[PDB]
RNA sequence: ACCGCUGAAAGCAUCUAAGCGGGAAGCCCGCCCCAAGAUGAGGCCUCCCACGGCGUCAAGCCGGUAAGGACCCGGGAAGAC
RNA sequence: CUCGAUGUCGGCUCGUCGCAUCCUGGGGCUGAAGAAGGUCCCAAGGGUUGGGCUGUUCGCCCAUUAAAGCGGCACGCGAGC
RNA sequence: CCAAGUCUGGGCUAAGUGGUAAAGGAUGUGGCGCCGCGAAGACAGCCAGGAGGUUGGCUUAGAAGCAGCCAUCCUUUAAAGAGUGCGUAAUAGCUCACUGGUCGAGUGGCGCCGCGCCGAAAAUGAUGCGGGGCUUAAGCCCAGCGCCGAAGCUGCGGGUCU
């Protein structure tokens, strides 16, 4: 039960729904096994179940479709945290270049679809275009990069905290 | 390559059982059933447990062997052949019925596959 | 070559005269003491209680064996005689003093200690 | 059901060796208690105890009655080997008749007794049942 | 005919810095028959007479270089094997024959007190008594000397014509001088 | 850890099903529940 | 095992049924060693051409074709034979 | 079942499974910083040493080691000692 | 495979349970009763104070909910919190058990069940009897329907004793 604003090209064939918009081309799939929802100004959930199962199982399309949009449209954004009293990053080559000791640091590259950001060296994040694809590259990384809470220090998701 | 006409048939879909059964019920009788589609073929949901079963014709290696095929190809051989016997014409029945991938002549495609397709 | 109990005597002066050796220094398996080599035996008899004295747990290492040492140069070596010398857990000497010569081994497997001591290192 | 020689020439006269009945306190409808369904020559011992422990870990108010109590026992190794078995006694207890009014939790509002038992089945042996009285539990 | 062959010439060490010994391969180019491909249909060796004068007496790099010198008239001299490389070599046994479960197999034979009483070579035992009449386990005294032998890392130092023949890192042809020896690099580690 | 027998530490410590699993979670190292 | 992402049913969370990834001296593959007698006898190249007389679906009896092979001899780290 | 008969301890050799795993990798846990230990889940590949004294296994002792595993199969094996 | 309905009817499985096991766990799933409310506009979200005499007794060197043994009451007011809770040296922040705006129509609880997943590790190599089977697959429960199949029972005919 949603909407999709401007642009918002939709093209739901054979249970792939094509997705057209701004900074946000995409496309992704979406069940034959259940029922579709569209109508040129707006969509929602289809019962194919109507049943608490199935019910949930659109019960998530809904988000599903939801990203499709907001995806497509304003694609998405993972904020990340630089925190390593001698850890640092700063792009470098159309990847990232962090470095955290060890001797060798690393060059990570977000292919078609996924693109980080170097806004200052200390912190990071990255913005694609599917908070799916997204969340999980954006963090693939976060850890990529030991987070060790022993004391503090390391790549962490923002809004983290302490230990002892 | 080319051959008859005789046993003129396919898969996909269906039900990886009663399938063969007349298969060679015909098997039987005294026909030949060269027909194909492998993958498409069909069989129980649970596919995982699904592809456990036949890897358990997968790795079921005895010393004095067992090798257990590894694709679609087979999984009907046994199964099928599975409804003879073996003195003579059983074993004949299972020169007769032959099967193929895609397609040479005019969920059933992951076990194997996966266990080898 | 130098295991269970084959005998060897001292060069140095330790305060030994000649050990039995117990095992062949390194890790597991392992079935041989050739000069570089490290031994886990003891004595089978050592002067006066000099220092050492008869019958003492002890560490030495190669550096005397007939067995022939087939040296990375195709050459050849060997020794009229079968023996070593003692040692600090720290692959140290102890003899103070050295005797026959040995050979450039010990080097390659670390010692100079007595490397030099010997009267001749062949 | 295999039981004892006599009541007085084998094994028969006894205190059985235990640790009493009433506990907890009052309460006049507040019907909390405790009782099963298996059969079993309840393990006197491991019953003696059990019980017990339930006092042990509450206290005061909550009838900790009890309505059991073992008074025969079994026999075993004792003289030769296996063949013609004498007698051994040890283990005394009582049949579990398939289920029945065990001990009582019964008082006004006093769950804090409720758990206990509760804490007093968990133990015990043969599964139990968790159950209130005429009324419930209040 | 995808790879490189020949024969056993021998071994001896000599030189180097440190020296070291090796061994002597002869193999100018013994010429190229068709070579390998399953096009259109099954292709695999065809057989165009250009061969030796006796021979009816009986009558995609590695492969690919070849159509090189496999079109060129039918030989094909031997060498890119250059300075410094790990082919691999795969020699013909060695009729030893049928031995003892002795060499034929490592295992402790007749100790002593009883390492001699006219006693000796002879394996201990087969299967228990419960478990089932035998295993296609134990070896036996398995015949050696024919086995299709060969190794790994076989590297090559260097070679001169005159002959075109080769020089090599450690022999161990497995075969005898006179012998049939086949090399390659194959998966290489030493890489 | 307990493989058999978890039941709910911390005020939360939550009931999840993982292959059919039921595996304790919760804010907690110290709740680490799985059977 | 073990760790995560995207998100239902529980309008808040959840590695989760469905969607996608992380992760082992381990499985499959890869590296050597057989090996179609795997009766499903596999591929391919390079040779040899229609001989005789007899009743037959004579797919049976004879000269053959060194295409070719053999046997006997002489020899092999090939080897009991 | 066997007395018209299944030759029994330990050793030797030749081993073969199994996992509750001793060494070994992978993990989560810790009252874990490091390092090293402890706890428990996943994995058997490979591997798991010389002597001593004892008929012994077991076992104690000596020098190692990553380790120096628990147990099957008539506590495997006498038509093999 | 081997003869006989991939019968029809209406439930229940989503683990291959069936194809061996107990104590013991858990908003699995499906069907039954209870306490509180959604226009004192309800549970999970979110704004805020996150109230004062509560800083009472053993031990105090520190109970002063957040060491533990006993209390468990009063309040001026929007009600309360015998303040269940992460802590530190006790004190010092948050969290509902307390409710306004914003939504707005079903939300949390125990009893009764029928089906089901962890506990449930083994030695030659693997197992429903085998091939196999996930709304006639098929399993399991309750309903009607027709066919199989003994040397048993009818038909055929002989046998034979009382």
């Amino acid at each position: 039960p949603i909407e999709i604003p401007a642009g918002v090209t939709v093209t739901v064939n054979g249970n792939t729904v094509t997705v057209k918009g701004p900074k946000g081309e995409l496309t992704r799939t979406f069940h034959p096994d259940m029922t579709i929802t569209v109508e040129g100004n707006v969509i929602t959930v289809t019962r194919p179940s109507d049943e608490k199962h199935h019910r949930a199982l659109h019960g998530t399309t809904r988000s599903l479709l939801a990203n499709m949009v907001e995806g497509v449209s304003k694609g998405y954004e993972k904020a990340l945290e630089l925190v390593g009293v001698g850890y640092r990053a700063s792009k470098q080559g159309k990847k990232l270049v962090l470095s955290v000791g060890y001797s060798h640091p690393v060059e990570i590259e977000p292919e078609e679809g996924l693109e980080i950001e170097v806004p200052s060296q200390t912190k990071i994040i990255v913005k694609g275009a599917d908070k799916q694809r997204v969340g999980e590259l954006a963090a693939n990384i976060r850890a990529v990069r030991p987070p060790e809470p022993y004391k503090g220090k390391g790549i962490r998701y923002e809004g983290e905290l302490v230990r002892l | 390559a080319e051959f008859d006409a005789d046993v003129i048939v396919d898969a996909r879909d269906c039900i990886m059982g009663r399938v063969a059964s007349q298969v060679a019920e015909q098997a039987l009788d005294g026909e030949t059933v060269a027909v194909v589609n492998a993958e498409r073929a069909v069989i129980t949901g649970r596919e995982e447990q699904i592809v456990e079963k036949y890897e358990k014709r997968v790795d079921i290696g005895n010393d004095n062997g067992y090798f257990y095929p590894k694709r679609p190809d087979g999984i009907f051989k046994r199964t099928i052949r599975g409804m003879l016997p073996k003195k003579q014409r059983g074993r004949e029945a299972f020169e007769s019925v032959r099967v193929y991938l895609g397609n040479p002549y005019d969920t059933l495609g992951e076990i194997s596959e996966t266990l080898g397709a | 070559m130098i295991q269970q109990e084959s005998r060897l005597k001292v060069a140095d002066n330790s305060g030994a005269r000649e050990v039995l050796v117990i095992k062949v220094l390194g890790g597991s398996g392992r079935r041989y003491a050739n000069i570089g080599d490290v031994v886990v035996a003891t004595v089978k008899d050592a002067t006066p209680g000099g220092v050492v004295k008869k019958g003492q747990v002890v560490k030495a290492v190669v550096v005397r064996t007939k067995r022939g040492v087939r040296r990375p140069d195709g050459s050849y070596i060997r020794f009229d005689e079968n023996a070593c010398v003692i040692i600090r857990d720290d692959k140290s000497p102890r003899g103070t003093r050295i005797f026959g010569p040995v050979a450039r081994e010990l080097r390659d497997k670390d010692f100079m200690k007595i490397i030099s001591l010997a009267p001749e290192v062949i | 059901s295999i039981k004892p020689t006599r009541r007085e020439y084998i094994s028969g006269i006894p205190g059985k060796g235990i640790a009493q009945f009433k506990m907890g306190n009052n309460t006049y409808p507040a019907q909390v208690e405790n009782v099963v369904e298996k059969p079993v020559q309840i393990r006197h011992n491991a019953l003696e105890a059990a019980r017990n422990a339930a006092n042990r870990f509450v206290q005061n108010s909550g009838k900790f009655r009890i309505r059991k109590f073992p008074f025969h026992v079994i026999r075993e190794q004792d003289g030769d080997g296996m063949r013609a078995p004498f007698g051994k006694s040890v283990g005394t207890a009582a049949r579990s008749h398939g289920a029945n009014h065990d001990f009582i939790a019964w008082v006004n509002p006093d769950p804090a007794v409720e758990f206990a038992w509760r804490r007093a089945y968990m133990k015990v042996t043969p599964t139990v049942n968790i159950d209130s009285s005429p009324a419930g539990n209040a | 005919v995808q790879g490189f062959a020949g024969y056993k010439a021998g071994m001896t060490p000599r030189e180097g810095m440190e020296t070291v010994p090796v061994t002597v391969i002869e193999t100018p180019p013994m010429r190229a028959v068709a070579l390998r491909a399953y096009e259109q249909r099954p292709l695999t060796e065809v057989w165009t007479d250009e061969f030796h004068s006796e021979l009816d007496r009986t009558l995609s790099d590695r492969l690919d270089h070849a159509l090189d010198i496999v079109e060129d008239g039918g030989e094909h001299a031997m060498n890119i094997f250059r300075a410094g490389e790990y082919a691999d070599v795969a020699g013909v046994t060695k009729g030893k024959g049928t031995q003892g479960p002795v060499k034929r197999w490592g295992v402790q034979k007749r100790k002593g007190k009883h390492a001699r009483q006219g006693w000796r070579r002879r394996i201990g035992n087969l299967g228990p008594w419960n478990p089932s009449r035998v295993r296609s386990t134990v070896p036996q005294q398995g015949q050696t000397g024919y086995h299709q032998r060969t190794e790994l890392n076989k590297r090559l130092i260097d070679i001169g014509e005159g002959g075109p023949y080769t020089l090599v890192k450690g022999s161990v042809p497995g075969p005898d001088k006179r012998l049939v020896p086949f090399f390659r690099a194959v998966r290489p580690n030493d890489q | 850890k307990v493989r058999s027998s978890v039941k709910k530490m911390c005020d939360n410590c939550k009931v999840v099903r993982r292959h059919g699993r039921v595996l304790v979670i919760c804010s907690n190292v110290k709740h680490k529940q799985r059977q």
